[PDB]
């Protein structure tokens, strides 16, 4: 993944407007609704029986905050995504057994959420920049999988 | 399979698109060319610059095809038969690209339908575009 | 769609496989775990070493499911229905992985069918495993 | 992607037995049979109407020889695949307009051809090494696409 300087600026500028807890809960919720097999990691999270139950689930929201918080922090290191997420890559492979395809699905949902949230401000060039970012983060989180 | 609720959701959401269908089709294509540049390998004969008549025209054809599919959601294989033929026998676009355009259509819809793009509608639209893609690649081999 | 030639090709190939089906299923899984390490995430409870009795037992079950699918090649959704339920709602294997196992099953068949694995049979088997994969993921959402 | 020293040895050992001309024609022929939409790039190649016609087609065999010849050359260069295929990457993007998905498909078919030709010798570890290789070559050839 290689963003141009203007793309990095674009990412940073839009993200400055993001409520990370809110977008994190929304993205993880939509992940579990749109791609319900991803629920397999969250049997301990309680009621996931309907879309409203998933989106409103406080444990879903809490993990959403956690995941997107780490995502957000990683945006400070667009020049070292592999290195920035290496220890989380190890954890997800070694202990959590999370198929890295889950990271790609979440990236796709995140892009949809950003488009929904920002509307026309999420221009085709801004989207392209964010596609590079979510691909790069997913690739970084997948790197340690042996 | 597309459930009754999927069909209801798609009809309602695409109904709202209405007269903007062609515009949104063009925007989805532009988003695709920028986000997934390998897809440009299928359009070397196009001016792909922003606002081109070719991309606007093609956007309208893609959008109208989707309107056809929405209108005949109970039997899309027959509704899209000529189009399935065209892609399988002539255009021969690799099936992986249908997911790319579908994601870009979904993003375009999310950006224009703030009220309608709920998690349930999101899911239904994703299923619908995947179903259309399946029909359009059903005759490839 | 599987053509009558496809179905003929699949039955011929799987018939030559015969009693080795289980052994080949285990081999395909082993190939999968080495070639595509992310697939190992679904088996943290297995010893995945070469010759593992757990991999051998799972390979037998996968192979038997395929034998049953071949025996019901015209009626595959019902034959595989319980497995469609199981993968959709319990195992919840990401759909992307079925292509990986299908490739490894093809490679395994190639390595054991010097005479039978013609280009035509190759194509038919690829279509068949894609069809099985489609059925197995049909209830995911 | 980076290969282990032992993966490199397995790749090199098997390739010493590969008739690059013959395997090349076989792999390209099977690509056109198994994924017939790939024939879109070979309109001028003559008769592709049946499997036997595809496999026996002299232009298919000649091109297969050319393509796998370049593949073969790259195997001397496993730590620098991106640099090795940079010129051909640009060519396929700029002039030939070839979707890089085709490189992944050919990779899959080549692995099947090696398994078919070599049988038991094409062990699960040897296959795993060759999967890294065809993925790396596909990625190297896709790299210049903008
Ligand atoms: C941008 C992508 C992601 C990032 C940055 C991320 C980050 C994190 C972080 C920081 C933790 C906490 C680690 C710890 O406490 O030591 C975690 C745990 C976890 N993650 Fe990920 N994650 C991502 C995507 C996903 C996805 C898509 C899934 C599954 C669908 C997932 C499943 C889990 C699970 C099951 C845990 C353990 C949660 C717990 O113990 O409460 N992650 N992740
Ligand atoms: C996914 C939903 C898709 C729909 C509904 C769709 C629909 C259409 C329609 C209606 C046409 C015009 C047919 C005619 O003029 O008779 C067309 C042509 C075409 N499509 Fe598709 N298509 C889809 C996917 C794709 C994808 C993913 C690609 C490649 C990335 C693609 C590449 C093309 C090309 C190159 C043409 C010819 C353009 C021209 O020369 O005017 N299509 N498509
Ligand atoms: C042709 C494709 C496939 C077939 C025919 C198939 C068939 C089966 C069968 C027959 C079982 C045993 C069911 C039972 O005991 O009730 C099973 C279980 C299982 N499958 Fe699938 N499967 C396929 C693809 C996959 C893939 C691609 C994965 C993951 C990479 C996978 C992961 C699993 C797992 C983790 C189990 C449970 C194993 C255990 O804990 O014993 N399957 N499958
Ligand atoms: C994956 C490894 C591949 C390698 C190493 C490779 C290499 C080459 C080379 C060396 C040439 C000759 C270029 C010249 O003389 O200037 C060529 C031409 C070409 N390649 Fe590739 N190729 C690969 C895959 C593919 C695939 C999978 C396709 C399409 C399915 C493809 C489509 C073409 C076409 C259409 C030409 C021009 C043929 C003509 O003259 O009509 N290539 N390639």
């Amino acid at each position: 993944v290689h963003l141009t300087p203007e793309e990095k600026s674009a990412v940073t500028a839009l993200w400055g407007k993001v409520n990370v807890d809110e977008v994190g809960g929304e993205a993880l919720g939509r992940l579990l609704v749109v791609y319900p097999w991803t629920q397999r990691f969250f049997e301990s999270f309680g009621d996931l029986s309907t879309p409203d139950a998933v989106m409103g689930n406080p444990k879903v929201k809490a993990h959403g905050k956690k995941v997107l918080g780490a995502f957000s922090d990683g945006l400070a290191h667009l020049d070292n995504l592999k290195g920035t997420f290496a220890t989380l890559s190890e954890l997800h492979c070694d202990k959590l057994h999370v198929d890295p395809e889950n990271f790609r699905l979440l990236g796709n949902v995140l892009v949809c959420v950003l488009a929904h949230h920002f509307g026309k401000e999420f221009t085709p060039p801004v989207q392209a920049a964010y596609q590079k970012v979510v691909a790069g983060v997913a690739n970084a989180l997948a790197h340690k999988y042996h | 399979v597309l459930s009754p609720a999927d069909k209801t959701n798609v009809k309602a959401a695409w109904g709202k698109v209405g007269a903007h269908a062609g515009e949104y089709g063009a925007e989805a294509l532009e988003r695709m060319f920028l986000s997934f540049p390998t897809t440009k390998t299928y359009f070397p004969h196009f001016d792909l610059s922003h606002g081109s008549a070719q991309v606007k025209g093609h956007g309208k054809k893609v959008a109208d095809a989707l309107t056809n599919a929405v209108a005949h959601v109970d039997d899309m294989p027959n509704a899209l038969s000529a189009l399935s033929d065209l892609h399988a026998h002539k255009l021969r676009v690799d099936p992986v690209n249908f997911k790319l355009l579908s994601h870009c259509l979904l993003v375009t819809l999310a950006a224009h339908l703030p009220a309608e793009f709920t998690p349930a509608v999101h899911a239904s639209l994703d299923k619908f575009l995947a179903s259309v893609s399946t029909v359009l690649t059903s005759k490839y081999r």
